[PDB]
């Protein structure tokens, strides 16, 4: 009777562990009562038997679930305990019928394992279909819904229940694409309500949190297939579909107030959506283009311009260093956007740069904060169309610094030459140092003048300059006291008799000298102009002279004279005193030499007139550069027509504009063409208005 | 090419400037492409030819040659590029000066065109020559030009030449002792780039050398360069100078002490880039070591010592927020405001240093930090009377910006101070001395004042204010004109005060304020920002100054009409007209509504969205206040444009439009002949929609309530019921929406008797009639009977109560709603029936109590108070475990009754608590849980006293009491911690106890052959652990973190369900307090070892594996967080573990998984 | 008994090539009075000679040195 006693020796063991009631026999005896029961033929009605009672117990569990209490939080903890129990009572039947699996069902591929069946009955009789399933998915979704606001769930309850759906293959199906469906309508409401309910800084605070929650909920209890398609729903709802509306109401603000905080956040987020980074790039350009076109288009901001332009470039660097995590796309957006606005104002921005550095090298000592200034000025200079405007203005302002008073630092000038001849030119500098060569070839012919004449028997240091390289000055006669017109000629007839066969043309505007002053309570000296010195010298022959009798004995035109006597007298109340006193001077005005000598330091400099740019000279030094351009055009066409004999008109306008930076609108270019046609340097023909020919 | 390059190289020396120029230039475009054809002969001729032209008599050929070498290197031989450098490097030594400039400039050009492979060989040859060139053998600008390239190299390719780092350093150290001050400053910049791209060993060699030489003191001319060096390193390196500083700061204090204009100035700015770059150093020394030196002017080089001291304070205030509250406000403003005059540049940095202090005082988003500032106000005002009349443009600008920030931070603070400020504003405003840049700030400031103050404070001053402001509006420059108009816009709101009545003279200025604006509105030929500001302003002038305005008004209104048609200004004029129409000074608009409404209706389809919402909101307030101008044509223009607006796509656009129609319905009942097409049809496109919000819903109920009252054709009562229900009489989510909608129609027009009747026989006829129909039928009864008195046809009660026993549980749950909601409409009648029914038969006990919840949850508080004691008596009787929900439904009514009035009931529960049962004690503590609200509620002060009385005597009881007691503590610590933060001392001892495994509660209840052990005290432990997670967000202020991390250990080796919860406690702890964690990081990693290594027995199942494998990856997920810790992480066991995880394949296949 | 004495003096003079009464070394008209291919501005070169631009542009065709020096001709200024 070994046949049908074992068939229900285990039917009292499986019926024992399903009701937790202990029997006599153990895992060492029952395991050996089935190992010697299962042969290679009778085991067909054993898996058929095991199923037979596994249905009869699980199918009795569903009648337990259908009761009164509707509240999910209780019902879910019930399914849970039913799955925790079932699952943890099968994994004891598998260890009893261990020899059933090793042999029979391992070799029956069509028939599922002992455990596989166990679940197969659970997805068919307890979850499967009808109230239990759909109210579990309803319960699971309700906890999830409550977790999305203040309410706290049982995080572990959701873990086993979703794991259960993972172990029953119903997850892929009855949950994921109905969870997402519900998640998509939740962030749609938020994405629209919160956008019109708060400010960008505070909305981005929220979206970062929200995203943190989902990517955190993804780990704790959700299944791992759903990552890609969940997170890309929230991004598509809180960031996607709102990008333009954020930079609409937020970006102009966030930039002005310079919130490196909320900017950094905006970038991290706008990285996560496809069209993101490029849309910020778009808007960032047209902010710079905008803020800059306000800094440089209006002349009412010339006073500051460059200074505020520097402050801006630094702010825009700081943001693309820390907020924009040094993105090369953006530096390239801005570099290009900076050039676009800097040049929307013809020539003035190039000029106000030259006048900035001129003032930043004048009569400040900390070169640690001065080299860093020139650095960030250079950093702005590279964007200019028409770098020639800066060339001359700096060249003529170098003249001021080189001949009329000394520079702030001795090395700082040669440091600025060095800092120049890159992104500037090698010929743009050979004219800049052609002056420096004149400075040191003069002070070399000075020693040969000084080391001869003193034994043969007013201290004099002449700087002899080449008229071609230097800002062509206007001459003016000056009635110099007959003793220095002696030293003028003890040197003129020294020069022409060394440097051979030349002319010399003395300048009064660039002459300056030192005077010993003797009055009351102060022997102080005065550095003064060649005009200041003659006006002050004639006070050694009595006191006071009308505007008439000065103009006679000094010999100045009213254009400069009215300016010089403006200084010394009423100008900050210095050394002279006008009888009909005011701001300006008129025909019958007298000037007494003021006998009270106020100044505290020694060696006073009243040489201010010679430091300032006259609008006579300013509006004129711009004008000379415009004229200078349409001559380099000639130097250009001749060079290209020389190399390649034939060329197109659309291939000649495309060559000269490539060869020089400055504007040159094609309307200017057609004038200069036929100032060479009508002079026979090049020839039109091949019966078209589109091709030219050389002929030397 | 082969012969064409054999051609160019002849043209390149044809004795003509033009010849050589174009030859090079053509070669320079060929080398900048991919470069076709350069044989190994070209390389030895072309590069031989380029080098020549670096010495040409023409400089433009020199320019092209120099700018040629760069785009030549990235297209030629490895050996050839080396050959070039050797030429330029020898040319550094030089003969003629012309060569020394062009070769140095060439070397820079080459240095750029280096990307990592070949670039090393390039730089190594250079670096070897530059080091020998930096050598001291006396040369002015051969040392300089070499130092110049040296820096330009380490900034780009300083990452290479790692084995050349200690070569450079030991040749730059003895150059700081150079005769020329120039060299010293040039070497600093060179060292600047080195300290960055090098590693420790050579950084330390510098810092020590620098320090020991400072200790040597030796030479004064050097000691100042030797401090300048410690400075530039702080800028470049930043956090690298972090460690070696406790040794540094003392020596630099001993030097800013020493008498010297120079050095003292160089120490304060070095002191700056310590508290500016390394917030680690925390020293108040620097503050005081500035306060003394912030005023060193005896009675000229002295000035710079102050400016540097001011900068530092500004950069010390800009970082520290804990140094503001008490400290700063007493010690700095007393000196900053004091030193508010001087020389312009120091003044500017001093000013700036108060702005930073005012920046820092901003809202976070005894005494508050701002009350000190409130006290400081009078001294600042006094100081700024002197300053605002200054010659300088820049000084006065810092004055206005000072106020502008002040008024924004502490608004109203400039009230008792106005009259001594205005003359200062008016000055800078109109006198020629200013710039565009300045008066635009003076205007902005004026605006910012006008807004944040009582319009009263300005009344006696409108005399001197109007004249120049009005003159500014007429300024040429556009940026001023707009800002002047934006001030003028508020000036009108200062004569207006139509919030609170105030007698003030208005008429004298309406002449001048008006004309100046229209002159800017009638322009149409200036900047568009002015054009808009003119409209934004004139809106406010018409809105307020109407009753004193001449016959200009109706004609100017026509100008608003013509600015409306404009593609640019429209939106601005739309909301400018929104504010006019809604002004209490009921002003005419009849002459421009005629054509205005269509032109407005038109905007609706412009999809600007912003314009959509703006025009809708104007259409609402234009139809309201002028409901006598409207023609039938006007309306039909608006209505045939609305259908796209009503759609689930955009709730807010829709709900604005719906509530516009609600306005229409109530004010022109004639007009609605029209909504029967598309509009209505799409309005059900929002009801059925599964996203209809409670806001937009009630925005629609009012619409229906106002639509069937008008009695318009097609849209009757019994008509609209079938437009709502028809859909649901055929076969997701909100059927509810269709009920509380159909309810609003009933209470509107009462042909209700029968309408309710057909609905009952629709539940009785559950034969043929589906749940989809029986469901909506019930919910609608509840929503109707909520306001109407439904105690009529008993085809009610006993029919609702039939659905209590329906196959569909959906129906039962909404049948419960129906009963509860119906009873509210006649409480005296139903409430003593429902109370009676609960005891009557348990056969329906649960669902009935859930109707009682909805009776508590909706009744008039006036009409429910009479029955309050009765309900309470019924609920007390029912804590029967007939089900478990039965209790939790009662333990929620009781709760919601406590919300209703707490004074009498809150201590009444504490009464039953004193000595209840095993289930009655469970009911009292959970009732007080549903009292805890998210945002503060008018019950919680009386709660904040009683929650002590509950919890304290709730941790000591037994069974499923502690589970609830700990959940009620959790909820309090999570939802509103200000109930618990001041109770944690007495409670935490009880809590941590419930974290240890109760040995008595483990019981053996084995099934059969296999043996099994269950833990009863699991859920009281699993709940206690979820408190330690909760207390880590708000309550770490009141915690012993060390004693806390003891219990983190228990649950690091506890039950699988708990291990999870504590693994997430670690990841939070290793961020929220990295300090205490690292101290115990020993006995936190070995419990994580156990959880990782233990392999599952290979015979077990699909789940048994993955359930432990998802466990394994929450331990690693937790190790990773302990790794990102203030770097001392390599402790004994942790360094062992890093080699253990890189050895195992599977244990690496878990670290791989997540990051 | 003098209040003012001349201590230092920094004179300034511009050296230029003196040729037959400033006359252009080609068209020999003047230097500020038009030329041949005109019957118009001064054109300074690297070498430092005064020329009418028209006449100096002519001499880049046949040769490239300067009609007075022998250095290769460049350009240094456009205006007297
Ligand atoms: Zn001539
Ligand atoms: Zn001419
Ligand atoms: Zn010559």
């Amino acid at each position: 009777n070994y046949t049908d006693e074992t068939w229900q020796k285990l039917k009292e063991a499986v019926e024992a562990i399903q009701n937790s009631t202990s029997i006599k026999y153990n895992l060492e005896e029952l395991y050996q009562a089935v190992e010697n029961l299962c042969s290679y033929k009778i085991s067909a009605n054993l898996y058929k038997q095991l199923r037979q009672i596994c249905e009869d117990h699980i199918k009795a569990q569903i009648h337990q679930f259908r009761e009164d209490s509707l509240d999910s939080v209780l019902f879910l903890k019930k399914i849970d305990r039913c799955w925790q129990n079932h699952c943890r009572q099968m994994i004891m039947i598998r260890s009893i019928f261990l020899f059933l699996d090793r042999t029979y069902v391992l070799q029956n591929s069509m028939l599922p394992s002992i455990w596989d069946m166990g679940l197969e009955l659970f997805r068919a009789h307890i979850i499967s279909d009808q109230k239990v399933q759909n109210k579990t998915i309803d319960g699971i979704l309700l906890l999830i819904e409550r977790e999305r606001n203040g309410e706290a769930i049982d995080r572990s309850l959701l873990r086993s229940l979703l794991s259960m759906l993972s172990d029953l293959q119903i997850y892929q199906d009855s949950f994921e694409q109905r969870f997402l469906e519900e998640t998509n309508r939740l962030y749609a409401a938020e994405g629209q309500k919160l956008m019109q309910e708060r400010e960008v800084p505070e909305y981005l605070h929220h979206v970062n949190k929200r995203l943190e929650e989902e990517a955190d909920r993804l780990i704790t209890y959700l299944d791992q297939t759903t990552q890609k398609s969940l997170i890309a729903t929230v991004e598509k709802q809180l960031l996607g579909e709102h990008l333009t509306a954020i930079l609409q109401k937020g970006l102009n603000n966030l930039l002005d107030e310079n919130r490196i905080q909320d900017l950094s956040l905006l970038y991290q987020l706008f990285s996560r959506v496809r069209g993101g980074v490029q849309v910020l790039l778009q808007q960032w350009i047209e902010y710079i283009k905008a803020f800059g076109s306000t800094i440089v288009i209006n002349p009412e901001k010339d006073k500051t311009m460059v200074q505020e332009l520097l402050d801006f470039k630094d702010k825009v660097d700081h943001i693309i260093d820390i907020c924009f995590l040094k993105n090369e796309k953006f530096i390239n957006a801005m570099k290009e956007a900076f050039e676009t606005f800097i040049n929307k104002r013809p020539n003035k921005p190039a000029e106000l740069i030259a006048k900035y550095v001129d003032s930043k090298l004048r009569a400040e000592a900390t070169d640690e904060e001065l080299e860093k200034m020139l650095d960030k000025i250079m950093i702005i200079f590279r964007f200019i169309y028409g770098k020639d405007v800066f060339e001359a203005f700096y060249k003529k302002d170098l003249a001021k610094r080189l001949l009329v008073g000394k520079s702030a630092s001795v090395d700082a000038e040669k440091s600025m030459l060095s800092k120049l001849k890159h992104e500037c030119g090698a010929a743009f500098t050979s004219k800049l140092e052609g002056m420096f060569k004149d400075m040191e070839l003069s002070k070399d012919i000075m020693i040969q003048f000084k080391q001869y004449m003193q034994n043969q028997n007013i201290e004099l240091t002449v700087n002899i300059l080449t008229m071609g390289y230097w800002p062509t000055y206007v001459p003016m006669e000056v009635h110099l006291p007959p003793e220095m017109v002696k030293l003028q000629e003890i040197f003129k007839t020294f020069y022409l008799g060394k440097h051979s066969g030349r002319k010399l043309q003395w300048q009064s505007t660039l002459g300056h000298c030192v005077l010993k002053a003797e009055f009351k309570e102060g022997k102080k000296e005065l550095q003064v102009s060649l005009f200041q010195t003659l006006v002050l010298l004639m006070f050694n022959e009595g006191e006071e002279f009308s505007l008439e009798e000065i103009k006679q004995a000094t010999g100045i035109e009213d254009g400069e004279l009215r300016r010089t006597l403006q200084s010394l007298a009423c100008g900050k109340a210095r050394v002279l005193a006008k009888n009909p006193k005011g701001k300006d001077i008129e025909d019958g005005d007298k000037f007494i030499c003021n006998d009270d000598f106020k100044h505290k330091l020694f060696r006073i400099k009243i040489n201010q007139i010679q430091m300032k740019e006259t609008v006579e000279e300013q509006a004129s030094t711009t004008e000379r550069v415009f004229q200078d351009r349409q001559y380099q055009i000639d130097a250009a066409i001749v060079r290209i027509m020389k190399m390649r004999k034939t060329l197109s008109h659309n291939l000649l306008v495309s060559e000269v504009y490539n060869q020089l930076k400055f504007p040159v609108k094609p309307a200017d270019l057609k004038k200069r063409i036929e100032s060479l046609i009508d002079r026979d340097y090049m020839e039109r023909d091949k019966e078209n208005p589109n091709q030219y020919n050389y002929i030397a | 090419a082969s012969y064409h390059i054999s051609n160019l190289l002849e043209k390149m020396t044809s004795s003509d400037k033009d010849f050589r120029f174009m030859a090079t230039n053509d070669l320079m475009t060929e080398l900048q492409k991919d470069s076709i054809k350069l044989d190994d002969d070209s390389e030895r001729k072309v590069v031989k030819m380029i080098l020549k032209l670096l010495e040409d008599k023409n400089g433009e050929v020199q320019n092209l040659a120099v700018k040629c070498l760069g785009p030549l290197v990235s297209k030629v031989k490895e050996y050839q590029v080396e050959t070039i450098v050797d030429t330029l490097c020898t040319n550094m030594l030089s003969d003629k000066e012309q060569l020394r400039d062009i070769s140095s400039i060439g070397l820079k050009t080459v240095i750029g065109e280096l990307p990592s492979a070949l670039a090393a060989n390039v730089c190594k040859k250079i670096t070897g020559r530059l080091t020998s060139a930096i050598a001291k053998q006396e040369d002015v600008s051969v040392q300089l030009e070499a130092l110049d390239i040296m820096a330009d190299m380490l900034s780009r390719q300083g990452g290479l030449l790692v084995n050349f780092h200690p070569s450079i350093l030991t040749c730059l150290l003895p150059q700081l002792t150079s005769p020329r001050l120039a060299v010293r400053k040039r070497t600093i910049i060179a060292l600047g780039h080195l300290v960055m791209s090098c590693g420790n060993i050579v950084f330390v060699d510098l810092i020590e050398h620098l320090l020991s030489e400072l200790s040597k003191n030796d030479s004064m001319s050097t000691t100042r360069t030797y401090i300048q060096c410690i400075a530039a390193i702080s800028r470049q390196a930043g956090h690298r100078i972090g460690e070696y500083l406790e040794k540094i700061i003392p020596l630099v204090v001993k030097f800013c002490n020493v008498d010297d204009d120079e050095l003292r100035e160089y120490c304060i700015q070095a002191f700056e880039s310590f508290v500016r770059r390394c917030p680690k150093e925390v020293y108040p020394h620097v503050s005081t070591i500035i306060n003394i030196c912030l005023k060193y002017l005896t009675y000229d080089m002295s000035w710079k010592v102050r400016r540097a001291a001011a900068k530092c304070l500004d950069a010390v205030v800009s970082t520290r927020h804990e140094m503001l509250p008490e400290f700063y406000k007493t010690v700095s403003p007393a000196l900053i405001s004091r030193f508010k005059e001087r020389e312009e540049n120091v003044k500017a940095d001093v000013f700036h240093a108060y702005l930073s202090l005012l920046k820092q005082t901003r809202p976070v988003q005894g005494e508050t930090p701002l009350t000190m500032l409130q006290s400081q106000v009078p001294n600042i005002v006094k100081a700024l009377h002197k300053q605002m009349k200054e010659k300088s443009v820049k000084t006065r600008q810092c004055c206005f910006n000072m106020l502008t920030e002040l008024v924004n931070v502490l608004p109203g603070a400039l009230t008792q101070h106005i009259p001594v400020l205005v003359p200062g504003i008016i000055f800078s405003l109109n006198d020629k001395s200013s710039s565009s840049n300045l008066k635009i700030d003076a205007l902005s400031c004026l605006y910012v004042i006008l807004c944040n103050h009582s319009p009263q404070v300005f009344h006696p001053h409108v005399q001197a204010l109007v004249p120049p402001v009005v003159a500014c509006v007429g300024d040429p420059f556009y940026k001023i004109t707009s800002e002047a108009l934006l001030v003028t816009q508020q000036l009108v709101k200062v004569i207006r005060p139509l919030d609170q009545p105030s007698s003030f003279d208005a008429t004298p200025y309406i002449k001048d304020l008006f004309t100046c604006t229209i002159k800017r509105l009638k322009a149409a030929d200036i900047d568009q920002e002015v054009k808009e500001r003119a409209i934004s302003c004139m809106g406010q002038i018409i809105c307020n100054l109407g009753d004193n305005l001449g016959s200009d008004l109706p004609n100017t209104l026509q100008i608003f009409l013509e600015r409306l048609k404009n593609e640019i200004t429209r939106l601005t004029t739309v909301k400018a007209l929104t504010l006019i129409a809604g002004s209490p000074l009921k002003i005419d608009l009849r002459p421009v509504l005629g054509e205005g409404v269509p032109i407005l209706a038109s905007f609706l389809r412009k999809n600007q969205r912003a314009l959509k919402l703006g025009t809708l909101s104007a259409l609402d307030i234009l139809i309201k206040n002028y409901s006598d101008s409207l023609t039938a044509a006007m309306i039909d223009a608006v209505l045939d444009e609305l259908p796209p607006l009503i759609s689930e796509s955009d709730m807010h656009v829709s709900q604005m439009a719906i509530s516009f129609l609600t306005t229409l319905a109530k004010v022109y009942p004639s007009s609605l002949s029209k909504i029967s097409g598309s509009i209505l049809n799409e309005l059900i496109g929002l009801v059925r929609s599964p996203l209809l919000q409670g806001g937009a819903l009630s925005a629609m109920l009012d619409f229906f309530q106002a639509l069937v009252v008008t009695g318009t054709n097609n849209l009757g009562y019994m008509d609209l019921l079938r437009m709502l229900t028809g859909p649901v009489y055929s076969q997701k989510q909100s059927y509810y929406s269709i009920a509380k909608c159909v309810a609003a129609l009933t209470r509107a027009c009462p042909k209700e008797g029968p309408a309710v009747v057909g609905q009952f026989i629709q539940d009785v006829k559950n034969s043929r009639s589906t749940d989809s129909i029986r469901l909506l039928a019930l919910l609608s009864l509840g929503e109707v009977g909520h306001h109407i008195d439904l105690s009529g046809q008993l085809e009610l009660k006993s029919v609702i109560l039939e659905a209590f026993s329906s196959p569909s549980e959906e129906v039962k749950s909404a049948a419960s709603y129906a009963l509860g909601s119906i009873s509210v409409g006649n409480l005296p009648e139903y409430l003593p029936f429902v109370l009676q029914e609960i005891t009557s038969q348990p056969k329906r006990q649960y669902l009935l109590l859930h109707s009682l919840k909805e009776i508590i949850s909706s009744a008039s508080v006036v009409g429910l108070k009479p029955y309050v004691e009765n309900i309470w008596a019924l609920l007390l009787k029912h804590c029967e475990c007939a089900e478990e929900g039965t209790r939790n439904v009662v333990v929620e009514c009781l709760g919601k009754l406590t919300l209703i009035d707490p004074e009498t009931l809150l201590p009444r529960l504490k009464g039953y608590l004193i000595s209840g049962s095993s289930y009655a004690r469970s009911s009292v503590v959970t009732a007080v849980k549903f009292t805890i609200s998210d945002h503060p509620q008018p019950i919680d002060p009386l709660l904040k006293n009683c929650i002590g009385d509950f919890l304290k005597t709730l941790e000591d009881p037994d069974l499923n009491v502690r589970r609830v007691a700990l959940v009620t503590f959790n909820s309090a610590a999570h939802n509103k911690p200000s109930l618990i933060r001041d109770l944690l001392d007495t409670v935490l001892p009880h809590l941590y106890n419930e974290t240890k495994v109760r040995k008595e509660l483990i019981r053996e209840v084995e099934m059969g052959p296999f043996k099994h052990t269950v833990d009863d005290g699991l859920d009281i432990r699993k709940a206690a652990f979820e408190c330690m997670y909760t207390l880590l967000d708000s309550c770490l202020d009141r915690l012993d973190i060390f004693e806390f991390l003891n219990h983190v250990e228990d649950g690091l080796k506890d039950h699988y369900d708990i291990k999870m919860l504590t693994f997430l406690m670690l990841v939070r702890l290793s961020t929220l307090c990295p300090s205490a964690v690292l101290q115990r990081l020993d006995r936190l990693v070995e419990p994580l070892r156990a959880t990782c290594t233990t392999k599952v027995k290979a015979n077990s199942v699909k789940q048994e594996f993955e359930k432990q494998d998802e466990l394994k990856r929450s331990a690693m997920r937790a190790v990773a967080a302990l790794l990102t810790i203030p770097e001392a992480e390599k402790s004994p066991l942790m360094s062992e573990f890093q080699s253990q995880i890189s050895s195992n394949p599977e244990l690496a296949a878990i670290f791989e998984s997540i990051q | 008994k003098k209040r003012f004495e001349v201590k230092k003096w920094n004179a300034v003079a511009l050296w230029a090539w003196d040729i037959v009464v400033d006359n252009c070394a080609i068209c020999r008209n003047h230097i500020m009075d038009l030329c041949i291919e005109c019957q118009c501005t001064v054109a300074w070169g690297v070498c430092n000679h005064a020329f009418h631009f028209h006449c100096i542009s002519r001499w880049l065709k046949t040769r490239q040195v300067c009609p007075l020096d022998n250095r290769e001709w460049e350009f240094q200024k456009y205006g007297h």
